[PDB]
RNA sequence: GUUACGGCGGUCCAUAGCGGCAGGGAAACGCCCGGUCCCAUCCCGAACCCGGAAGCUAAGCCUGCCAGCGCCGAUGAUACUACCCAUCCGGGUGGAAAAGUAGGACACCGCCGAACAC
RNA sequence: AGUUUAACUGGGGCGGUUGCCUCCUAAAAUGUAACGGAGGCGCCCAAAGGUUCCCUCAACCUGGACGGCAAUCAGGUGUUGAGUGUAAGUGCACAAGGGAGCUUGACUGCGAGACGGACAUGUCGAGCAGGGACGAAAGUCGGGACUAGUGAUCCGGCACCUCUGAGUGGAAGGGGUGUCGCUCAACGGAUAAAAGGUACCCCGGGGAUAACAGGCUGAUCUUCCCCAAGAGUCCAUAUCGACGGGAUGGUUUGGCACCUCGAUGUCGGCUCGUCGCAUCCUGGGGCUGGAGCAGGUCCCAAGGGUUGGGCUGUUCGCCCAUUAAAGC
RNA sequence: UUGUGCGCCGAUAAUGUAGCGGGGCUCAAGCACACCGCCGAAGCCGCGGCAGCCAACGUGUUGGCUGGGUAGGGGAGCGUCC
RNA sequence: UCAAACUCCGUGAUAGCUGGUUCUCCCCGAAAUGCAUUUAGGUGCAGCGUCGCAUGUUUCUUGCCGGAGGUAGAGCUACUGGAUGGCCGAUGGGCCCCACAGGGUUACUGACGUCAGCCAAACUCCGAAUGCCGGUAAGUCCAAGAGUGCGGCAGUGAGACGGCGGGGGAUAAGCUCCGUGCGUCGAGAGGGAAACAGCCCAGAUCGCCGGCUAAGGCCCCUAAGCGUGUGCUAAGUGGAAAAGGAU
């Protein structure tokens, strides 16, 4: 007389944190995800876990590369 | 009886009833048809009793097509049981079936006979119908 | 967990004139215990431990 | 029965515009 | 050229959005009137709020 | 500058693919001859590597052709939907698919090198 | 003798469960509950880690000695449907899949800026230094394709330190760095140490919470209808009408827990009523498979009447003897 | 034979009409589509008094905005005794 | 009075518990959610409030540009699974020719493929609106009496119904559980709804024997129209209702 399902697992915070358009300072997280859902491009790095970060400041650009949705960084213009 | 062999998911939500049909609107393989108006749940039972109804009707030979199979359970529990505890088991299914669907097809000559078969067909079920002819 | 005689067994990584005890959780169902192994200690600098419990 | 109904069938009045509470 | 504005109904049942942009038109009170442009800007906070406003035109 | 050349790259990466037809080999891309020397096979100079240019453009590759297997793809309408009106129903302002259709398309672009020439 | 004996819970009990990971619900950011739906973990790993290099499977077609549905082989199609240590998802052919050679970075001293964030926890982290691996070099290596694989604090234990050493010099002891000792699993862990009854019961409180009753719904129960397979010698509709379907009434067993627990006295019987008709008799009537007597079913109809007795606490029921009739 | 707008039967419970709020209404006082006016709130306006925030000015005047309020926070006061 | 008397004392025992807590005005003004909990009716921190200081529009709204999503929907020879009807018949097989091999035959069971039409919360080659994160341009601007940081002082942490989307339930509940820059009640009067906390309108500084309006309504009770025009209704429909039946 038992439901024997119920349990469940806290999530992990997972998705986009800086999209378009966005200035990030350097080491910041773009994305936090499991799998290469979106890859690095240029100016961008990889984690243990599949996360992104930045290695270089400047600004977004979530652009394809044969087939897969990248993330990019580009110079901001110096003041 | 309709059943299928084996569902991946043996407890499913209810389905929906909300919106107008997408496919089987247009008769397909016979040439006097039923259409639904409203939003139901048709289980087996009552496919049953209605394609009987045909056969013993025209009662030969002219054929009839089920264009629906009750692919989605509902869950009943045991009785006198007090709300929680679970969600009960399948013990009948349903087909949805959305206004503007076709359910059943005929192909007798006569449209006397067929007419008068679909209707009384229609009066084993839950649901306002009507009649169709294959043409525009 | 606990301190059972489990497969993932031992522990201890002691060095020679290298006091810098470095570990590591093993098993014990496989033979060796008298080749290989290196790390860095205190003042000294890439030389060769044993695995001594 | 009848008293249920007839409070979810005074809701459809005007000045209502289909809505009360508790039905 | 310009828009003018009548404010009809109440604030109330009314959302964030309708309310603050009422706000920003300037209306507070009923039967209060603004001489608004007839920009984007404008006809995009009458499209919100249309069923508070009647909207006249002066030109 | 230029031809049916080769090489490195790019496109928010098939509009670029697969298959069929014809056709080209000047220098180059190749295939081929053989394991002396570096080097190599979980066995095999098949591959990788080395030494050369007897032979052939058959294949690879490049060129044109075929919209056929695949892809791309609108306008307008519909579904759905935000907001508002509306006593159930339904409706108005805006947004707007998928599929389908008309069609498109046997790719485009950049740099160096060759050959060719004033 | 002193005291403990958990919580959740569609009242409590019985059962089941309590922490972590994955998926759906979850409503196109994140997040989101239920005793909602499906699973899994409390590990393994001289390599299943690091690095350099190389290769592509599964499946199908055919050939083929034992050999068959499949074993190893060869030849084609094969963009990826296999496999990824272990559940699922996200990803992986540009391989993170498969294979071979060296090998210990399964290091030390740090860490800009950030995520997530009640708090404590938790996650990544480029880059600098010593000292190394691999590689020709560029460069990668601070464990594993990623997320689970474990437990705070206190108290003790082992090795090392150029810290202290209760007048001096030592030492014990205490510190520090690195580390170990817990199914404290009720897993943010009341103690190192603890099971039950009360119809002898007592106190404080609660309609936050149950039983009788009221209320809402109406699965279920009763009443009624729709369609007509057939039965009825034939004859669907004198009579019963299956397989399915649609509503009532609110009396039944139940669902919710909305007023009442600083008191709403609960089964049956007696006495006393009064009301409804979905009518037991009487009264009027249509159809008959109604000859007549008796009937069967249907419509209208509530004025009146509607027995005494045996068993059972019993309601219900069965029986006896009558009745115009022995109503719900 | 299709689609429509109003309609009929199905329809059916217990203190008393009793499923328009009542009388009553089709000689619509009922449904629909357009039109005209009007009544209607402590809403808005109109004439006045007080008050809080800000601002401008002058030795406290004016003006704009504001003023429902429980748990609760803050501010300013009456009254009693010695 | 006895499941362990009575009296004084400890003792003013202690209660996460019930009740009670007294004069006035002014200003602002909530919550009923999250994690944990020997914990679920209590409490701690975060959340929302105010007071003071600091920072000055950083908040919010509208428009335009840039970004990821896999929801509704639709689709499936675009994968994993279910499944309707046809064509072929390998493969299977009754049976026959009878060696059983082998030659085959017949509705036979029908893979795989193939023509057409279909479904799915845990199926997606595809993919909306809104919402969301940042940038920018103005707007509001004698203010929202906004936002953020800090410190004092707290309360709440039992939420209800209505609309939209959904789970459990019988796609029942004035049921229960979640979402929502949605609402109101709570804490909010007045008008309408016959009476009626949550519905529609509208957010009460005090006075006036002043005016205009909303929702709603104008035969009498009840202030306002037995109003105008064109048609329908014969049912007291209006002023509850289904499947179905019917000149």
């Amino acid at each position: 007389s038992s439901s024997r399902n119920g349990r469940d697992s806290a999530a992990q915070r997972l998705g986009v944190k800086r999209f378009g358009g966005q200035v990030v300072k350097a080491g910041e997280i773009l994305v936090r995800q499991r799998g290469t859902h979106f890859h690095p491009g240029v100016n961008v790095g990889r984690g243990g876990d599949d996360t992104l970060f930045a290695l270089a400041p400047g600004a977004v650009e979530f652009g394809a590369k044969r087939g897969r949705k990248t993330v990019n960084i580009v110079p901001v213009a110096r003041p | 009886m309709l059943i299928p062999r084996k569902v991946k998911h043996r407890k499913q939500h209810h389905p929906e009833q909300r919106g107008i049909a997408s496919g089987g609107t247009s008769v397909s393989f016979g040439d006097y048809g039923i259409q639904a108006l409203e939003h139901a749940y048709i289980t087996n039972r009552q496919i049953e009793s209605a394609r009987i109804a045909i056969n013993r009707h025209i009662k030969r030979g002219g054929k009839v097509w089920i264009n629906i199979f009750p692919d989605r359970p509902l869950t009943k529990k045991p009785a006198e049981t007090r709300m929680g505890s679970g969600k009960g088991s399948p013990e009948w299914w349903v087909a949805n079936v959305k206004p503007g669907r076709v359910l059943f097809e005929l192909s007798y000559p006569d449209e006397k006979t067929a007419r008068d078969a679909l209707t009384r067909a229609i009066h084993k079920l839950p649901i306002k119908a009507r009649i169709v002819t294959r043409e525009e | 967990a606990r301190n059972e005689i489990r497969p993932i067994v031992k522990l201890r990584s002691t060095a020679g004139t290298g006091y810098t005890y470095v570990t590591r959780k093993n098993r014990r169902n496989d033979p060796d215990r008298i080749v290989l192994r290196k790390y860095d200690p205190v003042l000294r600098r890439h030389v060769e431990f044993r695995e001594e419990r | 029965a009848k008293r249920g109904r007839k409070k979810r069938d005074r809701k459809h009045s005007k000045a209502n515009h289909g809505k009360r509470p508790n039905a | 050229a310009e828009l003018k504005i009548t404010q009809v109904r109440s604030t109330i049942g009314a959302r964030w959005k309708q309310r603050e942009s009422l706000r920003t038109l300037g209306l507070k009170k009923i039967r209060q009137s603004v001489v608004r442009e007839d920009n984007a800007q404008t006809r995009g906070l009458i499209n919100t709020v249309h069923h508070l406003v009647e909207v006249e035109e002066v030109g």
